[PDB]
RNA sequence: UUUUUU
């Protein structure tokens, strides 16, 4: 239940926009 | 008086006097004058040429303290590491009284971080942190940090490869305004971790070093010794008998051989310390400042010293354990010959991996790293 | 394994 590579790079892009 | 000419506050060129600084090296020199304008750095450096300072004095000029509230955030990836950026904080603040900063790690009570956060005379400014302890004050509310201006990301590739800190530094890069200055630094940029790292800067000043055969420290003598694991002892404190170091530093691949390789150390009268993880906090700082402070010449740790770790006396390096890939021991031979000084590193070779990672550190650099002459080598040559 | 909150 902790997050993925995937997701971090998705995390930081919703993070610029 | 070189760095007057960067045109910085007249306490902050006061406290540059003060440490013996008189003229910028390279990196400075090409970093320093932009990132006072606030424009975000990703910058890669050589070991030991001043990379701190940048960052340091950068932050410090742009700072304007409001009080209680963070506007410098830097993060790297020990602990020790970070109690040393945070003295280099005080060093160059010295003559800037408003200026209040704070280093937060783990291995200490979280609610006495709390209590010196709140308070008036220790509120800082400033925070300097490890991502694990870091992200648990922003998460717990401990902190706020809704006005950072500055973010610093100290051994950045080591930070972002590794993913449980990468997580971290995500969710407290995600607490910062998104309008701020982001810096990077790190003596290994791969092109395998530059894409990782832009996804943080905004149109940044980029410094590289993209002919990696000036990533080696020229004043730096490499040396391998190939022999079996049964014949380390005997021939590291031959080795030790023999070379002419003031202080050495010897690293290791594990904690528990570390402990037992520091007992026979001191044992066979070679005073040593030894720091790593799996140890009390208070205890690995006090050992730190034991060795820092020249009380003992021999340093056994693992790669919690791989990194960052400034301490001028270290003039001999020895790889007891080989690392698994080529940046570690970049890192590692580092720690000495700092600021171009010179110093010697030697790695023991007692495996097949030793041989294809020593095999792989020469293409990538370019160096030779000769054999152990049987005769020795004469004590000129690194002196 | 090594580094990183408990
Ligand atoms: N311009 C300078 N003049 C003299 N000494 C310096 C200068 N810049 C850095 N140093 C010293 O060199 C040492 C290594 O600096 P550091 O910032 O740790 O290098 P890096 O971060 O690139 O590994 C530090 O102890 C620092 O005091
Ligand atoms: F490049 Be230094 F060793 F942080
Ligand atoms: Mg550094």
């Amino acid at each position: 239940a902790k997050k993925s590579l995937e997701d971090l790079d998705k995390e930081m892009a919703d993070y610029f926009e | 008086t070189g760095f007057k000419d960067f045109l910085l506050k007249p306490e902050l060129s006061r406290a540059i006097i003060d440490c013996g600084f008189e003229h910028p090296s390279e990196v400075q020199q090409h970093t320093i004058p932009q990132s006072i304008h606030g424009t975000d750095v990703l910058c890669q450096a050589k070991s030991g040429l001043g990379k701190t300072a940048v960052f340091v004095l950068s932050t410090l000029q742009q700072l304007d303290p409001v009080p209680g509230e963070v506007a410098v955030v830097v993060i790297c990836n020990a602990r020790e590491l970070a109690y040393q950026i945070r003295n280099e904080y005080l060093r160059f603040s010295k003559y800037m009284p408003d200026v209040k900063t704070a280093v937060f790690y783990g291995g200490t009570p979280i609610s006495k971080d709390a209590e010196l956060l709140k308070n008036k005379d220790t509120a800082p400014h400033i925070v300097v942190a490890t991502p694990g302890r870091l992200k648990a004050l922003v998460r717990e509310k401990y902190i706020d940090l809704s006005h950072v201006k500055n973010f610093v990301i100290d051994e950045c590739d080591k930070v972002l490869e590794e993913l449980d800190m990468r997580r971290d530094v995500q969710e407290i890069f995600r607490a910062t305004p998104r309008d701020k200055q982001v810096m990077m630094f790190s003596a290994t940029l791969s092109q395998e971790i530059r894409p990782i790292c832009r996804r943080f800067l905004q149109n940044p000043l980029e410094i590289f070093v993209d002919d990696e055969a000036k990533l080696t420290l020229h004043g730096l003598q490499q040396y391998y010794i190939k022999l079996e694991e049964r014949e380390k002892n005997r021939k590291l404190a031959q080795l030790l008998d023999d070379l002419e170091f003031n202080q050495v530093i010897i690293f290791v691949k594990s904690t528990t051989r570390a402990n037992e390789l520091t007992k026979l150390l001191n044992a066979s009268n070679f005073p040593a310390i030894t720091v790593h993880g799996h140890m009390k906090q208070e205890e690995r700082i006090a050992r730190y400042k034991a060795f820092k402070d020249f009380e003992k010449r021999i340093c056994v740790s693992t790669d919690v010293f791989g990194r960052g770790i400034d301490i001028e006396r270290i003039n001999l390096a020895i790889n007891y354990d080989l690392t698994n890939e080529a940046d570690q021991y970049l890192h590692r031979v580092g720690r000495a010959g700092r600021f171009g000084t010179k110093g010697l590193a030697i790695s023991f070779v007692s495996s097949k991996e030793d041989e294809e990672v020593l095999a792989k550190i020469q293409e990538r650099f370019d160096v030779k790293i000769a054999e152990f002459p049987e005769e020795g080598i004469d004590p000129s040559t690194y002196l």
